[PDB]
């Protein structure tokens, strides 16, 4: 049943999209055969020619997954009817939900490897330079984590860091529904967390043009902004390394 | 009806009371405990949500 | 060969249109007899949508546009289409007129399929849909207020079969918004305390108002207003006579605190002991009456 003709973007990559989405919840459901028949169904694996559509539909997959909490998680439990002011465990429903995001990003990447499709990972186009697919999934998987720990740094230091993400989320103009929340958005989609670095050093400066003297918030709020962005600076590094 | 034994008209007074008959009447009399049963809860719930429905479609409810 | 009920009469126009009209019929061969049904189309979509209650929300759009098509909807849902709708406010313009039909099982069937399967609007629609119950439950006790106050005060003396009507429709609705929020806490299996607590709150209103609805209609129906020791509204039923039993009991108070003196404690009625352990609230609400200021009887109904 396949779909005539390649090109950059139309149905049938909508189609590719959907066939691997298929795939990917079999190796979650561990089916490697289904998996892997599929991307035989699709794509030769015994080529190792450099695939742009390959690597370009396996990254939207990526991207999707990373911005879309994944099928059959607890974020589904109360988007189905549990929801009217949140029960007492939101936080960690979000947390849990990162939790499934990196597992799935884990069980796509080990379903790429198994159907040899990770090794088929070449290239893509992105802000005019171009990146290897497997480096890019890895980023994916980086900035997860650095939304994991930037979950923790909102529960252990919350006002600034939920000023610095209204902030951010109003230069982003994205909407937020009520079903999620603003932090929970932000988490979402990975992809645009830098906002939050300089709305936090513009708060700084802004807080620190009135502190005056006798006061210890004025080194111990850039301590507490050091700490943190060495943090996200430390486990991004660590995670490159240990999974290179 | 107590035990106070009726003047006998016929010898059918005496007649009939065998294990048959009484097989035979303990099954009828189940039977129509179980129909009433039904019947008797059926009539509740009509009288109940009749009483319930009031003017919806009705005239004449006082 | 039959035609709907209406949830109030006089019938709709869309009881005047054949759409309406479901009937079945039989077909003579010469090889047997075939049986169709017709304009079973509504029905045939309603029920669709029901069983597909566990997603209805994306059906929600073909499906109200079928019953709009058949005429299924109420007359005033005509004038507004699926495709100028979302699927939400179609399914609380549904909801709503499920109430007004009386009919709150359709509200808690289709919420207990929502509660399966994945359908992220679902906490969406039922907060929506529970805020809107509030604002109905408030705005049916304003209506009510506004048809009963003129019975207590005295100016209608006898209303029309479309004022009891109303009312019966508005106690209707306070017993379909009680099912629907006993069943919402039924299937709540997540909420914070503070909102338990406020939703019991407003369901104990909703008995409160419930309750009143019930017995206000029980005294207008048997024509007790205003009130019942009126003599030209007692011509059907026992008349009351406040006068001897008010002041049979104000003399029962009186001898019984004679006969008390110093040596006894008994010196109040019964009943005056059970409003005490509700306590001087009662003696406050009834501290507008003559004859006595919180003393039973109560001269105000």
């Amino acid at each position: 049943a396949v779909v005539k003709d390649s090109r950059p973007d139309q149905i049938a990559h909508d189609d590719k999209t959907k066939h691997l989405k298929a795939a990917f919840l079999r190796y979650c459901r561990k089916d490697i055969l289904g998996a892997q028949s599929m991307v035989d169904s699709l794509f030769s694996d015994s080529d190792m020619e450099p695939d742009d559509e390959l690597d370009l539909a396996v990254n939207q997959i990526s991207v999707d997954l990373i911005d879309d909490y994944p099928a059959s998680d607890p974020r589904w439990a109360e988007s189905v009817p549990e929801e009217a002011a949140g029960f007492s465990n939101t936080s960690l429903i979000l947390l849990h939900q990162l939790e499934d995001k990196m597992k799935a990003h884990s069980f796509f990447v080990d379903f790429l490897h198994q159907v040899g499709l990770f090794s088929r990972l070449s290239t893509c186009q992105t802000k005019g330079m171009l990146v290897a697919t497997r480096l890019l999934l890895s980023e994916h998987a980086e900035k997860l984590s650095a939304a994991i720990v930037l979950k923790n740094h909102h529960a252990k230091l919350p006002v600034l860091v939920n000023s610095a993400i209204q902030l951010a989320l109003d230069k982003r103009m994205c909407t937020v529904p009520q079903n999620l929340t603003a932090a929970d958005v932000y988490f979402r989609e990975v992809s645009q967390m830098e906002i939050i670095f300089e709305c936090l050093v513009d708060k700084e400066e802004a807080d620190l043009e009135s502190t005056s003297i006798d006061s210890v918030e004025w080194a111990n709020i850039v301590v507490n902004v050091n700490t943190i962005l060495k943090d996200m600076l430390h486990v991004a590094c660590q995670y490159r390394q240990s999974k290179n | 009806m107590e035990q106070s034994q009726h003047n006998v008209r016929l010898n059918l007074s005496t007649l009939y009371g065998s294990v048959t008959a009484s097989s035979v009447v303990c099954q009828a009399i189940y039977k129509i405990s179980a129909t009433r049963f039904l019947i008797c809860r059926d009539l509740l719930i009509l009288q109940h949500l009749l009483l319930r429905l009031g003017d919806m479609a009705l005239v004449g409810a006082g | 060969l039959s035609r709907g009920i209406p949830p109030s009469y006089p019938p709709p126009e869309q009881f005047y249109y054949p759409s309406t009209y479901n009937f079945d019929a039989t077909c003579l061969l010469n090889s047997g007899l075939i049986h169709f049904a017709c304009t079973g189309f509504q029905k045939e979509t309603l029920h669709f949508l029901k069983k597909s209650g566990s997603s209805l929300n994306e059906a929600i759009p073909d499906g109200y546009n079928r019953c709009l098509a058949a005429g299924l909807l109420a007359p005033k849902f005509t004038d507004v289409q699926a495709s100028s709708l979302s699927q939400e406010e179609q399914l609380q313009a549904i909801l709503a007129a499920a109430v007004e039909t009386s009919s709150l099982g359709l509200l808690t069937s289709c919420i207990k399929r929502w509660t399966a399967e994945e359908q992220p609007r679902s906490a969406a629609n039922l907060r929506f849909v529970l805020e809107w119950t509030w604002k109905k439950v408030t705005l049916t006790k304003q209506e009510f207020d506004r048809l009963c106050f003129r019975l207590f005060d005295g100016s209608c003396n006898f209303i029309d079969p479309h004022t009891l009507q109303s009312l019966q429709q508005c106690h209707l609705y306070f017993s379909n918004l009680t099912a629907v929020l006993n069943c919402f806490i039924a299937q709540a299996k997540e909420v914070t305390q503070q909102g338990a607590v406020d939703l019991t709150n407003k369901q104990s209103v909703t008995r409160l108002l419930t309750l009143y609805a019930s017995v206000v209609l029980w005294f207008c129906r048997s024509g007790m207003l205003p009130d019942s020791s009126d003599e030209t509204v007692q011509l059907t039923r026992p008349f009351y006579n406040y006068q001897v039993i008010q002041q049979y009991y104000s003399d029962q108070r009186k001898k019984l605190e004679r006969l008390a003196r110093g040596k006894w404690d008994t010196s109040s009625l019964m009943i005056d002991g059970l409003i005490n352990q509700f306590g001087d609230r009662i003696q406050q609400l009834w501290s507008r009456d003559d004859n006595g200021t919180g003393k039973y009887p109560p001269a105000n109904l």
